[PDB]
């Protein structure tokens, strides 16, 4: 114990990494992040990458089955590798963006119809969740008139009385 | 008896299915998914596929 | 261990039967429901010739009935009909000697041991158990399979368990593809007395091992009941082929039925 | 700009496509494969010559 540091014992460990043309057996701890649901996220489950919204699912996956495919052969559901639960994957929402406009010769006020999108993913005063999509800038009216600008799903919009665009 | 209608519907669906299945064809490319090519090959190499 | 030598060696003649409509297993681990899906992979063609034999686990009586070495081809569907777990494991390889790497799978009384090594398999691999009269329970006490095992390339032992020492049908599918040895398994209670039962049951995957070796032959391993001094188990073997199958996933996702496209014109239409 | 005109008549015109991008990335893997025994080497009470 009283020798100089040069003559004192030193324990040495040498780590060598044998990398052959064979399947690897040693790896490092993967960085798994928290789970996020009901929000468009770029997910990667066990190397399966994708983009979509993860929602709690009622599908009865078998113990050994991981993914859920469909006729589209696209991953509809997954099994969270850490917590053994089933999550439905929905493609991140999208749709056409049309503009209900009375003739510019008449007015420059317009309404925007986001077709086939719920009124929750639109960043967005007036909002209408019609079966054809989310209509913005249109004032819903209970009174029914003759169709003027056919929006769809039985809803038509028109420029009328101060005047504004009314969807009925 | 409703075939005239049902038939029509099927054809529509059929076309879509075919169209959708065409997303999974290589057409000579290394892979049928753009994301894999982009993540693996650099633009100079990826652009041909 | 040290091999046990038997002066007299014999093997029963092979027998042939019909595969009927078995050998269907889940090709991948992708769930599905109420859908008819076509998959092209190595499957057991329906109504194929099945080569089957009997495994003698008791002598009564100095003749050693040794199992034969069977080719592996692209994969093997192995079924065992037995009361007690007579069939315990298999050996896979090409030369089945120390020259080339060889795989050995076994399910002893303790656990499942799977080892890929340059084994030197014994001429008559022996697994022997004796009845413990005081304990009123059989206990395995002899294991002489390989004379030596050098330069092991893989080892995996399952968790310890106790094996119990109206028949049971245990079906297995072994497929060596891309250096992966995939084992799919199914266990059912079968009331038939003889012959490969006719019916349908999908085989769930059991485990995939990246052994990455070449396999062309394999042999079965049975248990020997040592007694102070007739219902021998039976087993069947078939060879898979590249085929296209239409599998019908039901609501729960269990494959309710399958259709072999290339079996007959009707199946081709289906 | 969609119609290439300054004057737009009454009607509904498909102008654009609304798409929602991903807010963040989620990565999940099976958390434990095994656990290499490095402690048996470093924390060994006695070392070899
Ligand atoms: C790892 O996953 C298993 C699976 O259920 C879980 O029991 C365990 O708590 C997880 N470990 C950590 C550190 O999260
Ligand atoms: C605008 O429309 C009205 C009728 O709706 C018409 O009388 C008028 O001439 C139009 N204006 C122009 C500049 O064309
Ligand atoms: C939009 O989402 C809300 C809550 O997620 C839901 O109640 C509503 O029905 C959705 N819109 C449509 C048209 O279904
Ligand atoms: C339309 O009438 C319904 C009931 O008839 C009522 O609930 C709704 O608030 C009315 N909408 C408007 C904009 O007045
Ligand atoms: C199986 O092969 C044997 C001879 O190799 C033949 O006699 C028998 O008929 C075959 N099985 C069937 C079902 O044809
Ligand atoms: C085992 O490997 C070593 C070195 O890799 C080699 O020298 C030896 O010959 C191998 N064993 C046999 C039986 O060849
Ligand atoms: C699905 O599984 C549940 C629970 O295991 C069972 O109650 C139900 O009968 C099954 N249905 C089918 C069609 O197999």
């Amino acid at each position: 114990p009283t020798y100089g540091v040069g003559y004192q014992p030193y324990r040495v460990v040498v780590l060598s990494f044998e990398l052959l043309h064979a399947p690897a057996t040693v790896c490092g701890p993967k960085k798994s992040t928290n789970l996020v649901k009901n929000k468009c996220v770029n997910f990667n489950f066990n190397g399966l990458t994708g983009t979509g919204v993860l929602t709690e699912s009622n599908k009865k996956f078998l113990p050994f089955q991981q993914f859920g495919r469909d006729i589209a052969d696209t991953t509809d559901a997954v099994r969270d590798p850490q917590t053994l639960e089933i999550l439905d994957i929905t493609p991140c929402s999208f749709g056409g963006v049309s503009v209900i406009t009375p003739g510019t010769n008449t007015s420059n006020q317009v309404a925007v119809l986001y077709q086939g999108v719920n009124c929750t993913e639109v960043p967005v005063s007036n909002v209408f969740q019609t079966r054809a999509g989310c209509l913005i800038g249109a004032e819903h009216v209970n009174n029914s008139y003759e169709c003027d600008i056919p929006i769809g799903a039985g809803i038509c919009a028109s420029y009328q009385t101060s005047q504004s665009i009314i969807a009925y | 008896a409703l075939g005239k209608l049902q038939d029509v519907v099927n054809q529509n669906a059929q076309a879509l299915n075919t169209l959708v299945k065409q997303l999974s064809s290589n057409f000579g490319a290394i892979s049928s998914v753009l994301n894999d090519i982009l993540s693996r090959l650099d633009p100079p190499e990826a652009e041909v596929q | 261990s040290q091999c046990v030598n038997f002066t007299t060696r014999t093997q029963l003649p092979p027998a042939y039967t019909n595969s009927f409509t078995r050998g269907v297993y889940y090709p991948d681990k992708v769930f599905r429901s109420s859908v008819l899906h076509s998959t092209q992979d190595l499957f057991l063609p329906f109504f194929s010739n099945v080569t089957w034999f009997h495994a003698i686990h008791v002598s009564g009586g100095t003749k050693r009935f040794a199992n034969p070495v069977l080719p592996f081809n692209d994969g093997v569907y192995f079924a065992s009909t037995e009361k007690s777990n007579i069939i315990r494991g298999w050996i896979f390889g090409t030369t089945l000697d120390s020259k080339t790497q060889s795989l050995l799978i076994v399910n002893n009384a303790t656990n499942v041991v799977i080892k890929v090594c340059e084994f030197q398999f014994c001429n008559d691999p022996f697994l022997g158990v004796y009845y413990h009269k005081n304990n009123k329970s059989w206990m395995e006490s002899e294991f002489r399979v390989y004379s030596s095992a050098n330069n092991c390339t893989f080892e995996y032992v399952s968790q310890p368990f106790l094996m119990d020492l109206f028949k049971n049908l245990r079906e297995f599918v072994f497929k060596n593809i891309d250096g992966y040895f995939k084992i799919y398994s199914k266990h059912t209670p079968i009331n038939l007395v003889r012959g490969l039962p006719q019916g349908f049951s999908a085989l769930e995957p059991l485990v995939d091992l990246p052994i990455g070796i070449n396999i062309t032959r394999f042999q079965t391993l049975h248990i020997s009941y040592l007694t102070p001094g007739a219902g021998a188990a039976a087993y069947y073997v078939g060879y898979l082929q590249p085929r296209t199958f239409l599998l019908k996933y039901n609501e729960n996702g269990t494959i309710t039925d399958a259709v072999d496209c290339a079996l007959d014109p009707l199946s081709e239409t289906k | 700009c969609t119609l290439k005109s300054f004057t737009v008549e009454k009607g509904i015109y498909q102008t654009s496509n609304f798409r929602v991008q991903p807010t963040e990335s989620i990565v999940r893997f099976p958390n434990i494969t095994n656990l290499c025994p490095f402690g048996e080497v470093f924390n060994a009470t006695r070392f070899a010559s």
